[PDB]
RNA sequence: UGAGAAAAGCCUUCUCUAGCGAUC
């Protein structure tokens, strides 16, 4: 009579070392794996539930405007510099990363009405209640000198 | 001029049997929006089976075998035989433990087939790694038990005592004494689930959420005493049999019986079915064993008659069936390919000590778990076992590290008690009913003389 | 964990089932690939990494190609090689990257990488490797060489080695084998553009390109001997004479004053009537180097002209030794002649049985350096050769001379001497001065030739007073024992408890590491007529509690070959 | 945001690139670890030249 | 088993093995149980319901 | 406090850091 029964060789199945990591052999046989539907829908609806537990959007809040913000101009260039106009007619710069204002202008009396940035980055320009278009340079002025259009 | 130009083709066969799409359906389709979803569907299907079919290469073992020669049969082939003609390796795994001293023995094997747990009738409790001989614990309850089953994995083993449920540690230490649970008879436990069905003698059926700890369902079965239990492991669906010939299907969230299906003209003894769900097998007192087809035909594909009676029944992973008939057991072996084992003429046979009292087959093993009165005996048999198992489902060399990583997957996967159904695919079906009660709310907005009479 | 691994052996599948497609290989054999892919795959995935696991995985895809490329012959089967050779040479390019990008500073992981890269990668491929090595490692000039002759040799490119080297220079302006390798170069593109005219500018054909270099590379490095090698290449190529005749003139008028530039115009003149035509060429070099003597007096000029006379002489004989004799003693006046070229003038004159200039050049080197105890063992050998009746009064004179008490070749040639030519009294009076003067570690030989002394002069009983004299002389050798044993062997007595008496004296002194000194003393009671084996119990006990470290394990070693017939 | 540094040392100059990089919230407890950990620093950072005294 | 990280005590709260104190009250047992060295855990509930049936009777009185 | 208290030897379950791994 001819007899074969399955025999597992230890070592293909052990690691060898203790610094090795465990081997996982893996069959797809639908017959070890049941209730691929139901299985599949617990772990969906606990995915729903995990999303949920971890919404947490607001990140931080910016101060130093003393009126109400009314435009916003972010920096083609840089992801972390940011524009804003108050109503009291100043306008600030703002450090993403740091959170903190950089320079702070008085462009125009009464409201800034908008600000765009040139597409370089090197130069914004602002609208004011005065009547008056104004180009500034991006780059902050140098040691304590007033800051000039 | 390349003899050969195209990609390599995979089985049709194997990719069939990695595919879950009903192409039977002729459903008609009119709009190219709904055209474009199908045949997207249809695409990500067929690559997804495609894959699968190559990865059949990686599969390294192959399963047992044993045929005669010179026209012997394989009935009168003794297991000493077997044990000279194969490797010392399996020839260990032969072992006839001798405890008559105690009761007759209830044995369970875990869900890895790494861990062995019985239980005396004279109140005899023990559990051990079987593969190296080391006992993990050993212990004497005064109290009589009737069944022992695991719980998930081999920490956690529930006895079914004579007057309640008791739930022990792996080393011996007593956690749980449920008082619910009252004159249990039997004990099996759903997997997936992580719920434990009991039998009880005053006819009710009681399920447990181990994982919670609280008793979702208690069913009043109301057909007398309870004593023949059996689950589907595809359907997930509880059988019990009973005197009237009748066996009734199960779920924790109906209170009355899915369906009851007559098998015999006498009172039913015993039952099992495959691990895939599409074959049943009983045994009555009318000393008939009967296979039935599950698949919505429920008609008895095969009869035989017995010269003794079939107490228990069992099957293996590759559908081998055993059946104890006192203290003979007798296993009948089919090619299985789409057709259910062939009750002609059987494939070994092996003479117990005393009566048999319980049968099961290893999981990934070719052997046979027998509990009896003069104690517990380990079978060769060659064939039965599946040979290539999943690391990250149920791995006999397993680490703790790695046990402790798929108890907490598994909590997370626990699927809800009321989602049992006849159908494991029920919850993919639209609900027909709601449909047209929502069809209904939304309709709801969008001669001459004869003028006196 | 295994899921890349999972990644990878699929990834690997579809060259394998086109394989099995092929008919190259076997099912089986596919599967035995897969089972080794895999064992080799875990190994290199893990959390602590080695490199020869690396190392590993390339040679076994590097065999798994190279069987694949020799089956292909033998099948016929030319077709289908993108699906499956460059498949696993990219996967073989991955492994490299990975692992040149954890050890960065293995030069020899590179080089393999380069050699793969040309063996079975695409030129831009070795390109980009190049890159990579010239980032991290442009301290080594030698990596810059290897890019640039890829570029040459293989690549057929000249302008892309040209600012390989030109580059090279701006790291390592001072190398001077930068700058011979860019010489050799240009020289080398103007060969390939001689050749191209005749298939079919005029100044780099000539080879001004490469003069250019010359020049400044002679001003950055003002070294004769860089200066020289450049004519070393310059010769090598035919074309272009002008230029090694540019190259050579620059040698005399800018390189004075060194000896080296002097002695390269001698060689260069060098390069039965045959023989005549020789000697007749010889006095031309010679003639040169005494302009080079007027010119330039200096010692180190000196040496490379009597050194030019010796080769001759021991490549006609005597015409060679009139050369030698003369410009000895010219330079011996002088006295600018040092102490060594004085030896190796009249060790030479002896080997060749003229035995008289060496007697003068004896006599000229105890004058011109009375203090060296070298030459006056230089003088001795040669009287001994010519047998004259003047040995006992070189002696008398050499101590003398010599303050120092320690001149032990002297002391000991003092003994030979007196056994030869004079009475036995006083060879033993020489040995016991010659014990008084010399008193540390030296006296160690003069022991061992003094008990060799008194058994030959005398018998047994000479060399037992000898022994019994300086058996308390603490330096000592294990030669003094093992000579005294011998002599107690060969006398008809072998009393057996002075063998024994013998081996526990050396064992006090040496016992603690010489291990071959009791293992001599275990076979002594073994073979021994008069010995008794049962004491080699306690000889082995003894054996180890005394000897310290290695040599302990060297006699258990020693004693287990001698318990088998090996010995 | 691929650009490159120049990193000063006593043992000589180092040239880097960096691939990628979350810069508004770099500052942050949890993105910190992107130049903590030398396992994440490696990941975003490669030395392309290195030339040392 | 393992101690169950913040993400995973959301999911898998209120599960806990050993502690089923609706279903059995095996805690508030145990003590009185050690307490007084009860051998059977089937005396103790004799005892209790035993109780329960003298308290009845006195809130019917 | 009341499986009293105290001391030794074996298994079981689990907790912290620290390197290491993510560069193809």
């Amino acid at each position: 009579m001819k007899v074969k029964m399955l025999s597992r060789n230890p070592d293909n199945y052990v690691r060898e070392t203790k610094l090795d990591l465990q081997r996982v052999p893996r069959n797809y046989d639908p017959a070890l794996h049941p209730f691929e539907v139901p299985r599949e829908y617990i772990r969906a609806l606990n995915a729903t539930k995990l999303e949920r537990v971890f919404a947490k959007p607001f990140l931080a809040s910016l101060d130093g405007h003393r009126d109400g913000v009314n435009c916003l101009a972010k920096h083609p260039e840089k992801l972390a510099t940011v524009l804003s106009g108050a109503c009291d007619g100043e306008v600030r710069i703002w450090n993403l990363t740091q959170r903190n204002c950089i320079r702070t202008i008085q462009a125009h009396e009464g409201f800034v009405r908008g600000i765009c940035t040139r597409f370089c980055g090197t130069s914004f320009f602002t609208v004011g209640d005065d009547k008056t278009v104004k180009q500034w340079k991006m780059d902050g002025p140098g040691y304590g000198d007033e800051e000039e259009p | 001029q390349d003899p050969f130009p195209g990609p390599a083709p995979v089985p049709v066969e194997v990719v069939q049997k990695f595919c879950r799409i009903d192409k039977s359906r002729k459903l008609p389709h009119s709009k190219a929006k709904t055209r474009s979803r199908l045949e997207v569907a249809e695409a990500e299907e067929e690559e997804t089976s495609i894959k699968a079919a190559r990865s059949e290469l990686l599969l390294a073992e192959e399963p047992g075998f044993l045929e005669g020669e010179d026209g012997e049969d394989t009935a009168k082939i003794c297991q000493a035989d077997i044990v000279e003609a194969v490797d010392i390796a399996s020839a260990a795994k032969h072992f006839d433990l001798n405890l008559r001293q105690f009761g007759p023995y209830r044995l369970n094997y875990s869900r890895t087939g790494r861990h062995l747990a019985f239980g005396g009738r004279r109140g005899h409790v023990a559990a051990l790694d079987w593969v190296t001989k080391k006992l993990m614990c050993e212990i004497n309850v005064m109290e009589a038990v009737r069944d022992i089953r695991f719980l998930h994995s081999e920490a956690l083993l529930a006895v079914a005592q004579n007057r309640w449920l008791h739930i022990y540690d792996n080393q011996g230490i007593e956690l749980h004494c449920i008082r619910r649970c009252d004159r249990v008879t039997r004990l099996e436990f759903l997997p997936f689930h992580f719920l434990l069905a009991t039998a009880s003698e005053t006819g009710f059926l009681t399920y447990l959420d181990v994982s919670v700890g609280k008793i979702v369902a208690a069913l009043n079965a109301r057909a007398g005493r309870l004593d023949v239990m059996s689950q589907n492991p595809y359907n997930a669906v509880i059988h019990l049999g009973h005197s009237n010939g009748t066996v009734s299907l199960w779920s924790p969230a109906m209170k009355e019986p899915l369906a009851k299906i007559l098998c015999h003209r006498g009172g039913v003894r015993a039952v099992a079915v495959d691990s895939t769900g599409t074959y049943m097998a009983t045994s009555g007192l009318d000393h008939q064993l009967k296979i039935f087809d599950l698949r919505g035909t429920y008609q008895p594909l095969s009869t035989r008659t017995l010269p003794h009676g079939a107490g228990h029944l069992a099957f293996s992973q590759r559908g081998l069936l055993v059946a104890g008939m006192g203290d003979v057991v007798n296993i009948w072996a089919g090619q299985g390919k789409a057709s259910p084992p062939s009750l002609e003429q059987p494939y070994l046979t092996h003479r117990l000590s005393g009566p048999v009292h319980g049968l099961q087959f290893c999981p990934f093993e070719d052997v046979l778990g027998v509990g009896h009165t003069g104690g517990i005996t380990s079978m060769l048999v060659p064939g039965a076992g599946e040979p290539n198992f999943d690391g990250l489902e149920s791995n006999p060399y397993r680490s703790r590290k790695q046990r402790q990583e798929w108890e907490v997957k598994a909590l997370l996967e626990k699927v809800p008690a009321e989602l049992i159904c006849l159908d494991p695919r029920a919850l993919a079906e639209v609900d027909v009913i709601s449909l047209e009660q929502g069809k209904k709310e939304q309709i709801e907005r969008l001669s001459a003389l004869d003028r006196f009479v | 964990m295994a899921e890349i691994i999972q990644e990878r052996i699929e990834d690997r599948l579809p060259e394998l089932e086109q394989l099995e497609r092929i008919g190259l290989f076997s099912h089986a054999e596919i599967k035995a690939i897969i089972k080794k892919a895999s064992d080799l795959e875990y190994k290199i995935q893990r959390r602590t990494l080695f490199k020869e696991d690396f190392i590993n995985y390339v040679q076994y895809e590097i065999n798994l190609l190279e069987l694949i490329q020799r089956r292909r012959t033998r099948i016929g089967y030319s077709f289908k090689k993108d699906e499956i050779e460059n498949s696993i040479v990219h996967r073989v390019q991955g492994v490299f990257q990975r692992a040149s990008a954890k050890w960065k500073d293995d030069v020899q992981l590179w080089l393999s990488y380069v050699a793969f890269c040309k063996k079975w990668a695409t030129k831009t491929r070795l390109s980009k490797v190049f890159s990579a090595m010239l980032a991290i490692h442009s301290n080594k000039p030698a990596l810059w060489i290897m890019a640039a002759k890829w570029e040459m040799e293989d690549r057929l490119s000249s302008e892309s080695a040209r600012q390989l080297f030109l580059r090279a220079l701006r790291f390592h302006p001072e190398c001077p084998k930068l700058y011979k390798e860019y010489f050799r170069m240009e020289l080398m593109h103007a060969e390939k553009l001689r050749k191209e005219k005749e298939e079919f500018s005029e100044e780099i054909l000539k080879g001004e390109l490469a003069w250019i270099i010359y020049k400044n590379s002679v001003s950055i490095i003002k070294g004769a001997e860089f200066h020289v090698s450049l004519l070393s290449i310059a010769q090598l190529f035919d074309f272009a004479k002008d230029l090694q005749k540019e190259i050579y003139d620059d040698l005399q008028a800018l390189h004075t004053d060194d000896p080296l530039t002097w002695d390269y115009v001698a060689r260069r003149e060098l390069e039965q009537a045959k023989a005549v035509e020789v000697g007749r060429k010889e006095e031309r070099c010679c003639a040169v180097y005494e302009e080079a003597v007027k010119t330039l007096p200096t010692e180190a000029m000196w040496k490379c002209y009597i050194t030019f006379c010796l080769e001759r002489f021991t490549k006609l004989r005597g015409k060679r030794l009139e050369r030698t004799m003369t410009v000895f003693r010219k330079a011996h006046e002088l006295k600018l002649l040092s102490e060594c070229q004085y030896k190796q003038l009249s060790v030479s004159l002896l080997c060749y049985n003229f035995l008289r200039e060496a007697l003068e050049v004896a006599v000229a080197g105890t004058e011109l350096f009375r203090d060296s105890g070298t030459m006056w063992q230089l003088k001795l050998q040669v009287l001994i050769e010519s047998k004259s009746p003047d040995i006992a009064m070189l002696f008398e004179e050499a101590f003398v001379h010599l303050k120092p008490q320690v001149c032990l070749p002297l002391w000991i040639s003092w003994a030979e001497w007196s056994e030869g030519a004079k009475s036995q009294e006083d060879t033993e009076a020489v040995f016991k001065k010659a014990l008084l003067a010399v008193i540390g570690a030296d006296s160690v030989t003069l022991k061992n030739k003094y008990l060799d002394w008194a058994y030959r002069s005398g018998g047994y009983k000479k060399a037992r007073a000898v022994f019994k004299s300086l058996q308390e002389s603490r330096p000592f050798s294990v030669d003094f024992f093992r000579k005294m044993i011998q002599f107690e062997k060969e006398q008809e007595s072998c009393n057996m408890a002075n063998i024994r008496e013998y081996y526990e004296r050396a064992l006090r002194e040496f016992g603690s590491a010489d291990s071959d000194l009791w293992m001599d003393y275990m076979k002594e009671e073994l073979n021994h007529p008069l010995g008794r084996p049962e004491n080699c119990g306690q000889i082995y006990w003894r054996a180890m509690k005394m000897l310290q470290g290695e040599s302990a394990e060297a006699f258990v070693a020693k004693h287990a070959m001698h318990q088998t017939g090996h010995l | 945001v691929l650009l490159h540094v120049l990193f000063e040392h006593a043992v000589g100059y180092a040239l880097l690139a960096l691939k990628e990089v979350e810069e508004i919230s770099l500052l942050q407890p949890q993105v910190e670890e992107s130049v903590l950990n030398l396992g994440k620093f490696h990941s975003i950072v490669r030395l392309v030249a290195f030339c040392p005294f | 088993v393992r101690k169950l990280k913040f993400h995973e005590q959301k999911l898998l709260k209120q599960v806990d093995f050993l502690n089923w104190e609706v279903t059995d009250h095996n805690l508030h047992e145990l003590r009185v149980l050690r307490r007084y060295r009860l051998q059977r855990r089937e005396d103790y509930t004799r005892y209790n319901q035993l109780s329960r049936a003298v308290r009845e009777l006195a809130r019917r009185l």
